[PDB]
């Protein structure tokens, strides 16, 4: 009658920013979304993914813009179904206690929608759209990604590379108290 | 100042935000300080 070994238990907190306790909280929580997918003895070491649709509508998630991108981002294949594991690194890195360069690390991964390891124009019309629901004009949306390549593009090559997004965002007093989820 | 743009679109959305009215008012309050600081800067302009 247990959820974990305890080497398995040992391992989570080992990699992850949770208490003991806290991982069988989140572990709970995972397995409410999907009680018919998810097993109750993880000993087992199944191989069981909880749908993106599920994840991305879970309270702490669901009225984020950015939601399916923060799923895909820590999901094993990029889809967004989710694994025991990859719902704690999604939830560790997003707690207050993950260190900001760690988090810096994961925002640029979130906002380089083409996933090619830059934020260029595109990224950036995709990150400022969805920040307005579309609200501003394409030519307002352009002025704007003008600006943040302007401002934060350091080696002059027209596009944001993870040294030019943490030059940036490790200066913003806001970026810790906002790029956080509670669970 | 420096960064003023940069900040506005990599720190604004508040992660925390779970209510989707809460949700709606912050929208709204991002997209019309991204207008105000759109006409400020075509004003530098
Ligand atoms: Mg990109
Ligand atoms: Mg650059």
């Amino acid at each position: 009658q247990t959820v974990f070994t305890h080497e398995q238990l040992e391992a989570y907190q080992d990699c992850t920013f949770f208490t003991r306790k806290e991982i069988m909280r989140l572990f709970y929580r995972y397995q409410d979304l999907a009680p018919q997918l998810v097993p109750l003895d993880y000993t087992t070491c199944p191989d069981v993914k909880v749908p993106y649709e599920l994840i991305g509508s879970m309270p702490e998630l669901k009225d984020n813009p950015f939601r399916q991108r923060i799923a895909q981002v820590f999901s094993e294949d990029g889809d967004g179904h989710m694994t025991l594991d990859n719902f704690l690194d999604m939830f560790s890195v997003m707690s207050e206690m993950a260190p900001r360069d760690l988090k810096a690390y994961y925002a640029f991964k979130i906002y380089d929608f083409n996933n090619d390891d830059y934020i260029c124009a595109w990224d950036l019309e995709q990150t400022v759209t969805k920040l307005t629901r579309g609200e501003l004009s394409a030519e307002e949306v352009s002025l704007v990604c003008e600006k943040v390549l302007d401002e934060a593009d350091g080696d002059h090559d027209g596009r944001l590379s993870l040294e030019d997004f943490q030059n940036m965002i490790l200066r913003a007093p806001d970026f810790l108290s906002t790029f956080h989820i509670r669970i | 100042n420096t960064f003023n743009f940069s900040w506005k679109v990599f720190c604004s959305w508040d992660y925390l935000i779970g209510n989707p009215e809460t949700a709606d008012n912050k929208f709204n309050s991002i997209t019309m300080n991204f207008k105000e600081a759109i006409i400020e800067e075509r004003a530098a302009q």
